C-alpha cells in the first residue's frame, strides 16, 4: 500500500513523498533525503520532527510511524503538516565544516532565522548586525556569527515537574557543552535559578515509562550519586538527547 | 526528596 506524505523543510516550503504506508520515521526520512538530494554527508545532520507548539517540536524515535502522525494531526486546514525537517546536531564546529554545502548552508540558515524569531538563541544585543547580514542574504556570516550567541544548537523543552523540586518547575535545556535546568513558576514563567550540569557528573539515565519520566543520576563536587526524575511526556525525545551528546562527545574532532 | 534548588 502506498501513501503520500508531505513534511515541511527548513525555508516554510513542503516535500511530498509517496511511500509505504507501515514506513518507520527513518524509512520516510531516507525517502526525503533523497527527493531533496541531501548527500552521503548532509543526510545525517537533520532528522524528522514532529510540531508540538508553535515554541515546541519533538524529535520521532525510530519506532514510529509517520504516516499515522500524519493523519492523527491532519485536517484540511492547517498551515500545511505536522511533520518537518529539522537540525539533528550538538556540536557546532561539525557545522562550520558544512559551510561550502549549499544546501545545507540554507537549512542552516532559514532554521537559525526562525529560531532567532522564536527566543532560542539570545542574538539581541548584535540583533541589527545580524538583521544586515540577512538583509544582504549573507548565508554563511550570519551563521558564523549567530554561532557565537547563547543558545545556539540548544534544545529546550516544555516545562514540567521535576521531583527534586518541591514547588515549581524545571525547563530543561541540553547542549554540547552541558544539561541546565532552568527554576520556572508554575506557569511556565522563570523564576532566576538555575543549575548547569556538567556531562562527565551525569552518571547514568533511563526513562520510566510509566511515571512518564526521564531520568538521570549524577555526581558532582563530592557528594554520593543522586537520581533526578524530570516528568516530562517527552523522556523518550530527552532520553535520545543523552545518547546523541555522548555520541558527539566521543568524537568531538576539535579542542575548542 | 533533597531540592536541587535549595541554594
Amino acid at each position: 500500500s502506498d501513501v503520500e506524505l508531505r513534511v515541511a523543510l527548513p525555508d516554510g516550503t513542503t516535500v511530498t513523498v509517496r511511500v509505504k504506508k507501515n514506513s518507520t520515521t527513518d524509512q520516510v526520512y531516507q525517502a526525503i533525503a533523497a527527493k531533496v538530494g541531501m548527500d552521503s554527508t548532509t543526510v545525517n545532520y537533520f532528522a524528522l520532527f514532529e510540531v508540538i507548539s508553535h515554541s515546541f517540536v519533538r524529535k520521532l524515535a525510530p519506532n514510529e510511524f509517520p504516516h499515522k502522525l500524519y493523519i492523527q494531526n491532519y485536517t484540511s486546514a492547517v498551515p500545511g503538516t505536522c511533520l518537518t525537517i529539522r537540525k539533528w546536531l550538538f556540536t557546532t564546529e561539525e557545522e562550520i565544516l558544512l559551510n561550502d554545502n549549499d544546501l545545507a548552508v540554507t537549512y542552516f540558515f532559514h532554521q537559525a532565522v526562525d529560531d532567532v524569531k522564536k527566543g532560542y538563541i539570545k542574538a539581541e544585543e548584535k540583533s541589527y548586525q545580524l538583521q544586515k547580514l540577512y538583509e544582504q542574504r549573507k548565508m554563511v556570516m550570519y551563521l558564523n556569527m549567530l554561532r557565537t550567541c547563547e543558545g545556539y544548537n540548544e534544545i529546550i523543552f516544555p516545562h514540567c515537574a521535576c521531583d527534586s523540586r518541591r514547588k515549581g518547575h524545571v525547563i530543561t535545556a541540553i547542549s554540547i557543552t552541558h544539561f541546565k535546568l532552568h527554576a520556572c513558576t508554575e506557569e511556565g514563567q522563570l523564576e532566576n535559578q538555575v543549575i548547569a550540569f556538567e556531562w562527565d557528573e551525569m552518571q547514568r539515565w533511563d526513562t520510566d515509562e510509566e511515571g512518564m519520566a526521564f531520568c538521570f543520576e549524577y555526581a558532582r563536587g563530592e557528594k554520593k550519586p543522586r537520581w533526578v526524575k524530570i516528568f516530562t511526556p517527552y523522556f523518550n525525545y530527552m532520553h535520545e538527547c543523552f545518547e546523541r551528546v555522548f555520541c558527539e562527545l566521543k568524537w568531538r574532532k576539535e579542542e575548542y | 526528596n533533597i531540592d536541587i534548588f535549595a541554594d
